[PDB]
């Protein structure tokens, strides 16, 4: 009876042994990304990795915009990656039709959760091999932020991260926090913003990145855009300046 | 041999090939040896018919389909029938809705279509026999080859059966004869005759065994059986 | 290393035959296209079919036969116990 | 062969259904040599030790230098040959190196060989997908199962043994019994004189032919009747 | 265990898929497909390897077109080949019915993602084991796709997968160098066809065949179309001068 | 344990080479086509004398002017008759005429191979095909008198001398050279008991054996006991001769 | 809901679901009944292990299908309900569709063309019981008595029996029981199922139950006295001879 460990069931340890090896099709990409909560806004960063010389850096990004008020940024292989990024654009649709008015984080996260967990109970199913990290500005309870698992398991985070060097790259946002005890940063520019969370990235990779390098979401309050190849290198410029 | 890996439809070997669809494309080359080729106004097919008894009759090997065009079958014999019933349904379908005759090119596209279907999905099978269409359209006469994968390629001529790749000898020796032969369907006959013949190995061709329906511009896909074929021997 | 190609086995099955006794009429490039994908000691093996037909037959020289019958015998990737054809 | 100038299968294939006395087949070979025979067991060439295995393939091999023109035979192969990878229980790597030394003392980089090499086994789907490619191995038979022509042969050379009433024919009991191995064959003519006994008979009549078809086939069916039964796992 | 290779949605102990690793293996195995990207439009090409004389010459067309502005060629398994197109034929029918103005070269990258995806989620389907390139003129610019079994894809400058993967596309690098400021649309056609016989090195021990077809808002104005006339044949003299 | 799409290394359907085996594990139907009538007949094989004749039918009608027999399993044969008599019957309704004994053959053995787990494009619900040999015969005002023979492979031939189930071997080759084309009707009867006769355990009566006729005039019609008993009669003196 | 096959054919063209099947009916209770001029009688034994079972709340081993024609089969009783029930539905079905009664032909032959189907349906299991047909048909005083296979079969029995020790019984049918000259009275055709009955309820009473079918449309069923009845006479004419 070796076909036990090749869906989901329960195990004679009392665990998920496809639910594992989820976790582990993260780190295949090998991508590197954080994501902190100002002020009156969150901004996202992201490694951005081209292999070769042929693909166009514009079409090549992992930060997806859902809604006009949500941003979104994968870890992992793209196929998974993209194949929730549309079953998430059709349920801010719906919700904005039947529903009400504009779709929040908090929800969007927990719908796509809940989607995942019919995925992963149901053996017929695989579950997805990528993470869902959702960042926008609420109306309510202004900026934050959800990760959503492939397991079906969403919590909101201060200051989250991704990819094989998160639990290094955690201890550097996490010290920021002990210090000054704050649970966000007082900035209220959304441009230093973009450059603090590219501090903190440069010396615990210990790279000095460039403009095709990166790409830097940034969510304001009922808005979202990407940065260009020009916006992203100008936060470079004042980084060096200043320290 | 046997089930290992592609035993399950939608595994795929190491190798990256499929034993299925390579299990199927055997059953051909056991199947009934046939022939065929085609020239610019004229196009020709041969067919050998065999049985399990002197007594039995012979099971016949070419299915028709409309008068402008026909198809040969070697393997399965019933397998070859629910697709024919789709070719047939596609040749009146563009009858009733566009008036026009189906094109050879268009049928090898939508024959395709359909084994697909069975290779990509658990629970069916693609057809493990082969399909020679022939016919005529206002752009000339198109010889296809269909396989149990659903591959269509336009060919002069070929063979599909029991050691029917060897009896391509012939064509190809002969490739630039029956090509710039108009007007003489007798001669496109008796070639065909002469390319199956290099398969021959037990019993030779008799007038039920040779079966040779013919296609062309003036002249409608006619099935000639018995003393019909008797003087093309 | 993958599987030989087509033409590639022609001049496979040309070589293992120069210790052999043939009349040079059988054409090797038909037999390569009459082959897909075997293995390079699969078609040597074909050539010790081919010798052994020729012995039940009382034959003193393989003929062009003698390596189609070794096909339709089993040689690569193909078993058949019984003729079975309805 | 040496007019000829070709080269003699070194190896055969002999597998067949579980039944059919295929052992019976490779000692009849042994009397006609007149020469040294071996016989290997397939759980001999595995030890109590690991690497110990690996000697014991050229304990065989070195024999067939030393004295010329002998008969090496295997004798249930299906519990060493096979891949069987890696992810598994992980004790699995010690059988699959004894092929590998076998295979290698077979076909190595030298092609060192003299007599001929015999393997046999109850399971031919299991074993290494390299083991079941030719090159090692030219001949290959597969066992079937007599029809009513064949199992009539099966009970004539058992009609010269045991009592056989004059006049009885023994077509029609072979009829009556179904496809089955040779095991179950020879079971007709053993059980029979087991009916003179309880059933009050001199010698066995047709009458306890028939007995047999109810006991010695229908009887026996039941459950843990292989014939044809497992012909895979 | 034993059996992680045997059907689709099982994961590996890794984090990856062996049925879609054995599809990748199978793109080689078939006709090698190369393509050209340049401001005004893409360029395709084809080299269609010839089994036997029995060949008809330039009577076979492997590159399927959707509508007017969009090519399609792919290097793989014929059957799975056609069923890509004919699956986004559907689509861009579909959308010229509701959306009107006909389907962009990045939007109609997506429908054949998606459709992909649903293959790698089911049991009793398999994935598609070829590699579609597409592409064309969109309503801006221009953009070229490369549909990987895995349904990974991204913005190509040039896509080539087959036997001649490792040399043809290596190729496409010394392009980007040639003209790194633009390439007119008539120089890739005499371009594409010289890369078709440089890797034509391991497709010299049988026949080849050249197909060309190329769409830009130059000439054709939003019409796909092969070459034919003289031009195929004045490319060929070019391409066979440094060989 | 596989599915029964999955194909054979030889290029077949397990499915289908397991169910032409199951042919000769059944009883043994012989039957002759002639120029003058269609001479059928199958055996009982009753395994105990309280078994009655009028029990086991392996003859049954599907038109006045058809008639087939079957061998082997009697389970999946009741089935196929129904849909052949659905395939017949009906035919009847659409082009008022007799339907062809050949067209009729097709559209039943096109119902063998379309089972499945699963199909796609359609429904079909079918577990396993048919393991069961029909021989159907008819008579037409054109090609005249024909015996086919349904396989389970979905392929069919015409027989003039058709031997099925366990006597498909040696009593098939015994009907090569006892046939003959001026075989008459009235001949062709004493030559199929001739052939039971052998075949059988014990003798030939009219409980272990039931013979049937098709005509152009009388059409099918099934011999009745005394009636089989007069030809039985006639057949000892048939066999001592010389 | 489960399109999965499961009879499949065995190598030797066989069905493993068919004969596996088959061996539920020989580990059931006995069914035993043989047939008259002028009335027909089905015997049936219960389970000799199990007491503290009233005879009046415990449906009958014998299922009357119609008021003609009754049904005591042998098998597993969760696959017997299912045949039961539907052969009761298609006897007023037929009533209703050719306002004719149904005729013991046509019932044997439903029944069995029914398991014929799930035999031939995937997704779903053959029947692990036998079912014995015995009655009269209308304005027909002919006995008719048809054994119903699981495999599809059926066929007429002047006297048979299925279950466990069935070829016992069948041996003592055919030498005592003669289908040329068979019983014209009622109380023959009991004494003879009482008989057979000996070689396998072994010495008991309350485990054993008559059925005796009658034309017309009447059914008697003999009481716990009125078996035991029997049994007596049959013992004083069985060690003294």
């Amino acid at each position: 009876a070796g076909y036990d460990r090749h869906i989901t069931i329960f195990s004679p340890e009392g665990r998920l042994y496809q639910v594992e090896y989820a976790f582990k099709a993260t780190n295949q990409t090998n991508i590197n990304s954080l994501a902190v909560r100002g002020k009156d806004c969150t901004v996202v960063i992201s490694q951005k990795k081209v292999p070769d010389k042929l693909l166009d850096p514009t079409t090549v990004s992992y930060i997806f915009c859902i809604s006009r008020t949500i941003g979104m940024v994968v870890n992992g292989p793209i196929p998974d990656a993209r194949n929730a990024a549309l079953r998430a654009k059709a349920e801010a649709a719906e919700f904005r039709y039947k529903y009400g008015y504009d779709m929040p984080c908090d929800v969007l996260a927990k719908r796509m959760a809940n989607l995942s967990q019919i995925y992963t109970q149901r053996a017929y199913m695989r579950p997805l091999g990528v993470i869902l990290t959702f960042v926008s500005v609420d109306e309510e309870l202004g900026p934050s932020i959800y990760k959503t698992d492939p397991a079906g398991y969403y919590v909101g985070y201060k200051a989250t991260a991704t990819g094989p060097k998160q639990q290094e790259i955690t201890t550097n946002l996490e010290n920021h926090f002990k210090k000054s005890k704050i649970d966000h940063i007082n900035e209220e520019s959304w441009e230093k913003v973009v450059e603090f969370a590219i501090t903190h990235m440069i010396d615990a990779l210990g790279t000095e990145f460039s403009k095709n390098d990166l790409e830097v979401g940034v969510a304001t309050k009922d808005k979202f855009f990407t940065l260009s190849a020009e916006n992203i290198e100008e936060r470079l410029v004042a980084i060096a300046e200043q320290d | 041999f046997r089930n290992n890996y592609d035993g399950d439809t939608v595994t795929f070997s190491p190798t990256g090939r499929l034993f299925q669809v390579e299990y199927a494309l055997e059953a051909i080359k056991q199947g009934s040896v046939t022939v065929g080729l085609r020239s610019n106004t004229h196009a020709v097919l041969v067919a050998l018919k065999r049985n399990a008894d002197e007594l039995s009759s012979y099971q016949k090997k070419i299915i028709k389909c409309d008068e402008h065009m026909g198809l040969s079958l070697a393997g399965l014999a019933p397998d070859a029938r629910v697709l024919s019933n789709y070719l047939r349904q596609q040749c009146n379908y563009s009858s009733l809705v566009f008036n026009r005759k189906l094109a050879v090119e268009r049928a090898g596209h939508l024959l395709c279509d359909k084994a697909q279907k069975n290779t990509q999905s658990y629970g069916g099978r693609p057809y493990g026999v082969g399909l020679l269409i022939i016919g005529y359209d206002k752009s000339g006469a198109h010889l296809l080859e269909f396989q149990p994968s659903g591959n269509v390629t336009e060919l002069y001529g070929t063979a599909i059966g029991a050691r029917s790749q060897g009896a391509k000898t012939y064509l190809e020796r002969t490739l630039d004869t029956f090509i710039k032969i108009d007007g003489n369907p007798d001669e496109l006959i008796k070639a065909g005759v002469e390319a199956i013949s290099q398969s021959l190995r037990d019993e030779s061709l008799t007038v039920d065994n040779l079966s040779i329906a013919i296609v062309g511009k003036d002249t409608p896909f006619t099935i000639y059986d018995g003393e019909a074929v008797a003087k093309y021997i | 290393f993958p599987l030989p190609s087509e033409d590639s086995r022609a001049q496979i099955l040309q070589i293992h035959s120069r210790k052999m006794t043939t009349d040079d009429d059988i054409n090797w490039q038909e037999l390569a296209r009459s082959t897909d994908e075997f293995n390079g000691a699969q078609l040597k093996a074909v050539t010790v079919e081919a010798g052994m037909i020729a012995l039940r037959n009382g034959q003193s020289s393989v003929k062009h036969e003698d390596f189609v019958e070794g096909i339709s015998e089993v040689q690569a990737r193909k078993s058949k116990s019984v003729s079975f054809y309805a | 062969f040496a007019t000829l100038g070709i080269d003699p299968p070194k190896g055969i294939l002999l597998y067949g259904p579980p039944g059919t006395g295929k052992t019976l087949c490779a000692r009849a070979v042994a009397n006609r040599t007149d020469a040294t025979f071996i016989r290997v067991i397939g759980s001999e060439l595995v030890q109590k030790y690991v690497g110990e295995g690996a000697r014991m393939v050229r304990e065989l091999f070195e024999m067939a230098r030393t004295k010329k023109a002998c008969i090496i035979f295997f004798d249930e192969i299906d519990a060493v040959g096979g891949a069987r990878f890696d992810d598994g229980a992980g004790g699995d790597n010690e059988v699959q190196r004894t092929m590998l030394e076998l295979i290698t003392q077979l076909d190595g980089f030298d092609p060192r060989g003299n007599i001929k090499v015999m393997f046999a086994t109850n399971r031919p789907n299991t074993l290494d997908p390299a083991l079941l490619r030719p090159g090692r191995i030219d001949r290959k038979v597969e066992f079937s199962l007599p029809d009513l022509e064949g199992r009539a042969n099966i009970f004539r050379i058992h009609s010269k043994s045991m009592s056989v009433e004059r006049g009885i024919r023994w077509e029609l009991i072979s009829r009556l019994c179904p496809n089955s191995t040779g095991a179950e064959l020879r079971s007709v003519c053993t059980e029979a004189g087991m009916f003179a006994i309880r059933a009050r008979r001199k010698v066995a009549t047709e009458k306890d032919f028939l007995k047999a078809v109810d006991k010695v086939i229908s009887g026996y069916k039941k459950f843990s009747s292989t014939s044809r039964y497992m012909q895979y796992n | 265990g034993t059996g992680y290779d045997l059907s689709n949605s099982v994961f590996s102990p890794d984090g990856r898929n062996f049925q879609v690793e054995y599809a990748v293996k199978a793109v080689e195995n078939g006709t090698t497909s190369i393509g050209i990207k340049c401001n005004d439009g893409v360029v395709f090409a084809v080299e269609k390897l010839i089994t036997s004389k029995l060949l008809v010459p330039q009577k076979n067309v492997k590159i399927q077109v959707v509508d007017r502005h969009i090519g399609c060629v792919y290097s793989g398994l014929i059957p799975d080949g056609r069923h890509l197109v004919n699956r986004g034929r559907e689509e861009a029918a579909s959308f010229k019915k509701l959306y009107k103005t006909p389907i962009p070269i990045p939007a109609f990258a997506d429908r054949l993602g998606q459709y992909v995806q649903a293959h790698t989620l089911y049991n009793s389907v398999r994935p598609f084991g070829v590699s579609t390139i597409f592409g064309g003129v969109d309503k801006n610019g221009a953009h070229l796709y490369m549909l990987e079994p895995s349904g990974s894809y991204w913005g190509y400058k040039g896509a080539a997968t087959g036997k001649g993967r490792q040399s043809a596309k290596a190729e496409l690098e010394k392009l980007v160098d040639h003209h790194p400021e633009g390439l007119s649309a008539r120089e890739a056609v005499k371009q594409a066809a010289k890369i078709i016989y440089l890797a034509h090195e391991d497709n010299k021990e049988k026949d080849f065949e050249l197909e060309i077809s190329w769409c830009s808002l130059s000439e054709t104005n939003g019409l796909h179309k092969f070459v034919k006339g003289d031009l195929l044949q004045e490319a060929i003299d070019f391409a066979q001068k440094e060989i | 344990d596989r599915g029964v799409s999955t194909f054979s290394p030889e290029g077949r359907l397990f499915q289908v080479e397991y169910s032409l085996e199951a042919i000769k594990l059944g009883s043994t139907a012989i039957g002759i086509a002639t120029k003058e009538g269609v001479v059928l007949g199958v055996e009982k094989r009753a395994t105990s004398p309280l078994l009655e004749s009028d029990s086991i039918e392996k003859i049954v009608e599907i038109d006045r002017h058809i008639g087939c027999a079957m061998s082997g399993l009697t389970a999946d044969a009741r089935s196929m008759i129904e849909h052949a008599r659905t395939a017949a019957v009906t035919h009847n309704l659409y082009y008022d005429e007799d339907i062809n004994v050949e067209s009729l053959t097709q559209s039943v053995c096109d119902l063998a191979l379309r089972f499945g787990e699963g199909a796609s494009g359609e429904e079909r619900l079918m577990s396993r095909p048919f393991g069961v040999a029909l021989l159907i015969a008819g008579h037409d005002a054109d090609d005249g008198y024909q015996l086919f023979h349904a396989e389970p492979s979905g392929t069919f031939y015409r027989y003039n001398a058709k031997a099925i189930g366990s006597g498909s071997e040696g009593a098939q080759a015994e009907l090569l050279n006892e046939w003959h084309s001026s075989l008459t009707l009235k001949e062709a009867e004493l030559l199929v008991l001739k052939i039971l006769k052998q075949v059988m355990e014990e003798k030939l009566d009219e409980n272990n054996a039931q013979l049937s006729c098709i005509t152009k005039q009388d059409g099918f019609k099934i011999y009745d006991n005394e009636k089989t008993a007069e030809l039985i009669k006639e057949l000892k003196e048939k066999e001592a001769a010389e | 809901g489960y399109d999965r096959a499961l009879s499949i054919f065995s190598p030797d063209g066989h069905i493993f679901q068919v004969e596996y099947a088959l061996e539920a009916v020989k580990r059931g209770t006995c069914a035993v009944g043989v047939k008259g001029k002028n009335c027909v009688v089905l015997g049936c034994e219960r389970r000799s292990t199990l007491k503290l079972q009233d005879t009046r709340i415990t449906p009958s081993k014998v299922s009357k299908i119609d008021s003609h024609v009754v049904l005591s089969f042998s098998g597993l009783n969760a696959d017997s309900r299912i045949l039961i029930e539907k052969a009761r539905v298609e006897a007023q079905s037929h009533r209703l569709t050719l306002e004719d009664p149904v005729t013991v032909e046509y019932l044997t032959r439903y029944v069995a063309g029914v398991q014929q189907r799930y035999t031939q349906s995937g997704g779903v299991r053959p029947f692990g019981v036998s079912t014995l047909i015995a009655g009269f048909d209308p304005r027909d005083d002919e006995p008719k008595l048809y054994q119903t296979e699981p495999s599809g079969i059926y066929s007429s029995w002047s006297a048979q029996t299925i279950g466990r020790n069935s070829k016992t019984v069948r041996e003592f049918l055919e030498k005592n029981y003669d289908r040329k000259e068979p019983p014209a009275t009622v109380e023959e055709c009991v004494k003879l199922t009482v008989r057979s009955l000996l070689e396998v309820v072994q010495t008991g009473a309350k485990n054993i139950e008559i059925t005796v079918v009658k034309p017309d449309s009447d059914i008697v069923a003999l009481s716990s006295e009125e078996i035991n009845q029997y049994v007596t006479q049959i013992e004083q004419e069985k060690q003294e001879q």
